[PDB]
């Protein structure tokens, strides 16, 4: 990837598992010898992420954007492998089975998902606040949410029930059915910016989208998708 | 650090617990239910009354 | 009329009902026939391929 | 024109228009029409008959109170039977659903509820340190 | 390797060991070999069927699979194991069992079973059992994958048509590890982790990954594992555990809780998975078994209000009430391995409302029943399900309204 | 009455039809199993002897 | 005992502890200098487990029959010397200090004592029944005594009186005096056939045993010994 | 509380009876047999308090003879006196004197 790093392009390196790559570190440094560290791992282990995660970058040539897959032992993010890739990450993308079960396919926790670059003199100033207010209005929902399964809507008051409607909505709307991967729910393509996802949702945040039923968002676009297709069923 | 052996069997108490104060709240919530029914079965005699 | 309809019903829905179960028991028959005839041939099949994987 | 409201401390029996009512009073049968005048009235145990349009549906009361206005009638019973029902007296599907009504399912809730508190107790103090 | 080795117990040398004379061959082949590698392999879409219900239905296990079996103490690995070796009889599939570091005993119940079934004759038993030295115990499992290579590769005549399709049971990887770490420790191998070597994780994966899926260029066939892992108190995350895991495509979690509730087959649906998925089921079982994932899903979100189900309202005792019939569906009997247009059959007649009458502990009684009454009284049933199970559309008109018939007249004729 | 006493002699005539069609389709399938068994047990003998004839 | 296998007799082998043997392999082991394994064990306990255990066997000539006591520290049966013994077993009797406690002086937990030979093809249909139905009684009688240790027993019960009065007859009747436990309290030896108490033990699981208080069933034989007991008080 | 801080419920005495006098075994049996059930049902003992006549009056006699155990330093009790003393509380003649001065 450096090559095409040096000719100006901006490459996304993807690894499929940073864990076994620290694996077969630990493993090697067993077969040669090495005393062990920290929960049997390599001593190297900081210097050998080193040498892989320092060489993505952004050069003032080219760029390596760099996304990995990382398996966390015992769901213990204090692993020493989990903690050495953590000192090089700049964003995490959580993905959750119970989202999965609930048939949506980009199943990103939205409230377990960070990002160094979310600042508002970075990504923009509608972009740290229509993030901030999606993810205080899921963490309402969260919250929430035992109540409604215990006793219901009904004995939510006002601006709590419009806020579990928008969660709701954002929630479902946060799936894509990834048309270019085989065809399943295939649609025209979209690949919808950052820019229209940060229009789209100041959209539904400042309303605009509670006359949609909370099915609609499904698999859909831009927002627009979504009041096309509530004009095509019956508006 | 008393035993990874003994905070798991913590871990699974609490689990225990947690579940059986859910079940709790799930079935005092519906019995809060019924009894509101009842209530408001009982008012129009009291208010005839 | 209702007493009278409904003996028509009744004498109509046993005549029906008889007619039905004859038709079940003659399709469980032909049924049973071509179950037997296609177990029969399973079989002989079966023995002609041992008797080609012994020789 | 008058709308029957026989409810007791428990529920609501009937609230729907009844042209015609008997009613036993401690002083003799008294027959409340839709123009009767305002009433106060206590029911011993008797037989009240509900006759709307010539209903004649008999309805056995263990007494009560009823107070009769211009334009409604009210009946404060203290126990109600339906008298004739299916079965006689008391219909036999009425007693076999409030068998399981307050012995079966009681029971059940007051098992169900004890043993989890049980077992909450008995996972509690083993935990030993939190 | 060949035709010569069907019904006997063999060393890992391939020297006999049930004395019924000299295994008959003409060609060997190596025991270390490299995977098939890149281009050679094709995408699982053959179904192995092990007969378990659950395992079927909701971790599909396909031809040129890894399929992790992971339990702990006696919670029926062997039983699964065997179960599905059972379930091969007319599938045209060859299975190899190699029993690394268990009894003499053991084995020898084990090959009993098999061929008081029926099932030798289309078996290879490899052995290496615990008396006998590490290196045998080492060697066993590249043995038995070779022996499945071969079967692999070139095919044998089963039933007098050419098989090349393999099922192979690992049944102790746990043992063969710890071999294995007494070779590398008796070698003074530096060692690593709960001092197993550090070539301990490409051990067992030179193993795994040699099952495949060859494309039609290169045979066709394939060879399906069925590695066996015993953890120590459900300790998932140990080392050769999480080894087998990462290695394997899905796992089959056995949990001694469950085993010992009265769930036969002690499956934990919740966290044992197969990444192939319904791509290793028929279309059938894909079509019926998604609203049986779905409501099981659904009852085990709900499971703790179970005993507290005569307090709740109407749509959450129903869901515990028929999460709880399937619960009891999924149980089976030991030696006991379905057909698939049988489950088929029992999970639309549990999918669709049908089991509601009939009470809970009777559901697994009934469904013994209805498979009789399929086995007796309505055979064409059975065939017109397994004919058209590989159909896009599978619940056709012809294959629904026979279905709903057969159900309603067994119904109806009979009380629970 | 009458009504009840129709449907019910109809389901009933059916579940009677359906129940006789049982018996004989099991009657038919026991008796093509054991004629099965009985070819597959000749063959398996007769493949036995033929094998030490050639023996 | 293997001259005596040879002879065709069926001999009997008790192994009087297996931890200490595994203790004394892992203390060889480290005396010799060779590489400890797992938890300060020795590389070799599999194999020498195995080397002894394998010799235990049923041959056509004779057969050694063993039994072999195991002794857990606490409650941890993942110790290397019970775990490296579970594979070579055909029963596990699950002694417990509570039942031992309890003056139950044969302290076997009838719940988590399995066997390989409780099969109906093997022991018969009369005994798997019965102990299948004294496990489920004993253990609907593990929740129904918390639940009466709060609720006393005559307050309310469906049939739980009677399961209750039965299991711990049960539980009491596994008791049984001992020939070399004379010593300890003086009661006489006892010895039952295995047809004896399966049949006992199904007389007493419906019926005929009703009557008879929870004290004669302490330390008996059959239940031929616990009516006389019965009929001996009431005289 | 419990000075000599004893675990009875872990410790064990292999030789058991035999390393006892004959009265000892004759009053300890029951004293053992109470302080086991004791610590069976002593997790409803805290703040389950209606429980019923059977658990309370146990609970309450486990409660006694635990306070009985409890020694001072340096003073050690005879033979004899240990068991008149367990003869007095296993013969229920302590079912009256208060949990709090038992071991006065
Ligand atoms: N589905 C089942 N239904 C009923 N009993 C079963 C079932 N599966 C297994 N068993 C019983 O449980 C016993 C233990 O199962 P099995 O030997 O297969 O377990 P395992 O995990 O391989 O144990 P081990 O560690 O002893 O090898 C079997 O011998 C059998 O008696
Ligand atoms: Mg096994």
């Amino acid at each position: 990837a450096e090559y095409f790093r040096d000719e100006g392009r901006d490459i996304l390196l993807f690894i499929d598992n940073i864990f076994r790559f620290v694996q077969a570190g630990s493993e090697v440094s067993s077969l040669l010898g090495r005393m062990p560290s920290q929960v049997g791992y390599q001593p190297t282990l900081g210097t050998e992420m080193g040498e892989l995660q320092e060489r993505i970058t952004s050069t003032k040539r080219g760029s390596i954007t760099s996304m990995q897959a990382v398996y966390v032992p015992a769901d213990d993010y204090t692993d020493p492998a989990p903690a050495t890739v953590f000192s090089h990450l700049d964003a995490t993308i959580s993905l959750e089975r119970s989202i999965a079960e609930r048939a949506i396919f980009p199943a990103v926790d939205p409230l377990a998902s960070t990002s160094r670059i979310l600042d508002p003199n970075i990504v923009g100033e509608e972009h740290y606040r229509v993030a901030q207010e999606v993810k205080r209005v899921l963490q309402r929902y969260k919250d929430l949410k035992d109540i409604i399964a215990i006793l219901g809507m009904e004995e939510l008051s006002d601006e709590d029930k419009l806020t579990v409607q928008r969660a709701r909505k954002i929630e479902l709307f946060f799936s894509q059915p990834f048309t270019v991967a085989q065809q399943f729910t295939g649609r025209p393509g979209k690949y919808v910016p950052v820019k229209k996802t940060v229009e789209s949702f100041a959209r539904l945040l400042n309303g605009e989208g509670d006359h949609i039923p909370e099915s609609f968002f499904y698999m859909q676009g831009d927002f627009d998708d979504v009041l096309a297709a509530y004009e095509a069923s019956q508006k | 650090m008393p035993s990874s052996r003994e905070i798991k069997r913590r871990i699974r108490s609490v689990k225990n617990v947690a579940q059986i104060t859910r079940a709790m709240e799930m079935v005092s919530a519906s019995k809060m239910r019924r009894a509101q029914r009842n209530v408001l079965a009982t008012r129009p005699y009291a208010d005839r009354m | 009329e209702q007493l009278a309809n409904a003996r028509r019903d009744y004498e109509a829905e046993i005549a029906r009902a008889r007619q039905e179960a004859a038709k079940i028991v003659a399709q469980a028959q032909e049924r049973a026939k071509q179950q037997e005839a296609e177990i029969i041939a399973q079989a002989r099949r079966e023995a002609e391929r041992l008797k080609e994987e012994a020789r | 024109p008058i709308h029957l409201e026989i409810v007791t401390a428990e529920r609501v029996i009937l609230s729907d228009d009844v042209d015609m009512i008997s009613a036993p009073t401690k002083d003799g049968r008294v027959g409340i029409l839709p123009r009767h005048a305002p009433l106060m009235t206590i029911l011993e145990p008797g037989e009240l008959d509900i006759i709307k349009n010539g209903e004649r549906t008999p309805f056995a009361v263990s007494g009560g109170f009823m107070e009769v206005l211009p334009h409604r009638v009210t009946i404060l019973a203290d126990t109600v039977e339906r008298a004739d029902e299916i079965d006689e007296a008391r219909a036999e599907q009425a007693r076999a659903e409030a068998e399981a009504r307050r012995r079966e399912a009681q029971s059940e809730r007051d098992m169900a509820l004890a043993e989890a508190k049980l077992r909450k107790e008995m996972v509690r103090l083993r935990v030993a340190q939190l | 390797v060949g035709q010569g080795l069907l019904g006997r117990v063999v060393n890992p040398l391939g020297q006999p060991i049930d004395g019924k004379g000299p295994i008959v061959y003409e060609k060997t082949r190596p025991i270390e070999r490299i995977a098939p590698g890149v281009i050679t392999r094709k995408s699982v879409d053959t179904p192995v069927q092990t007969g378990i219900i659950a395992i079927d239905a909701l971790i599909p296990i396909g031809r040129g699979q890894r399929e992790l079996i992971i339990g702990d103490r006696q919670t029926g690995k062997t039983a699964v194991a065997i179960d599905t070796i059972l379930n091969q009889k007319g599938q045209g599939m060859v299975c190899i069992y190699v029993a690394i570091g268990q009894r003499r005993a053991q084995v020898a119940q084990v090959v009993g079973t098999l061929e008081r079934f029926g099932a030798m004759e289309y078996t290879i038993v490899v052995s290496a059992t615990a008396s006998e030295s590490a290196a045998l115990q080492y060697i066993a499992p590249y043995a038995g994958c070779a022996m499945g290579e071969e079967i692999m590769e070139n095919g044998v005549m089963l039933n007098g048509q050419l098989v090349k399709d393999a099922l192979i049971v690992y049944d102790d990887l746990s043992k063969h590890a710890v071999a294995y770490r007494q070779v590398s420790l008796l070698l003074r191998r530096p060692p690593g982790r709960e001092a197993y070597p550090g070539d301990v994780f490409y051990l067992h994966s030179r193993l795994l990954e040699r099952a495949a899926r060859l494309n039609e260029e290169y045979g066709g066939g394939s060879l399906t594992a069925l590695p066996v892992i015993e953890t120590q108190a459900n300790d998932v995350s140990a080392y050769i555990p999480t080894n087998v895991i990462s290695i394997t495509d899905g796992q089959i979690y056995l949990e001694s809780d469950l085993f010992n509730a009265g769930q036969r087959p002690a499956l934990n649906v919740g966290i044992s998975v197969s990444r192939v998925g319904g791509a290793a089921q028929t279309r059938a079982m894909r079509a019926v078994a998604g609203k049986l994932k779905g409501e099981l899903a659904q009852f085990r979100d709900l499971a703790a209000f179970a005993q507290f189900a005569s307090d709740l309202d109407a749509t959450t005792k129903a869901q515990i009430e028929r999460g709880q019939r399937l619960q009891e569906l999924l149980k089976q009997p030991q030696y006991q391995p379905l057909p698939v247009e049988d489950q088929v059959a029992v999970l639309y007649a549990a999918t669709n409302n049908y089991l509601d009458d009939v009470p809970v502990p009777l559901i697994t009684k009934w469904r013994d029943d209805f498979l009789a009454f399929l086995r007796t009284a309505h055979p064409e049933v059975r065939k017109l399900i397994y004919d058209n199970r590989l159909d896009r559309k599978f619940p056709t008109p012809e294959v629904k309204e026979a279905l709903e018939a057969a159900i309603k007249e067994f119904k109806a004729t009979s009380n629970y």
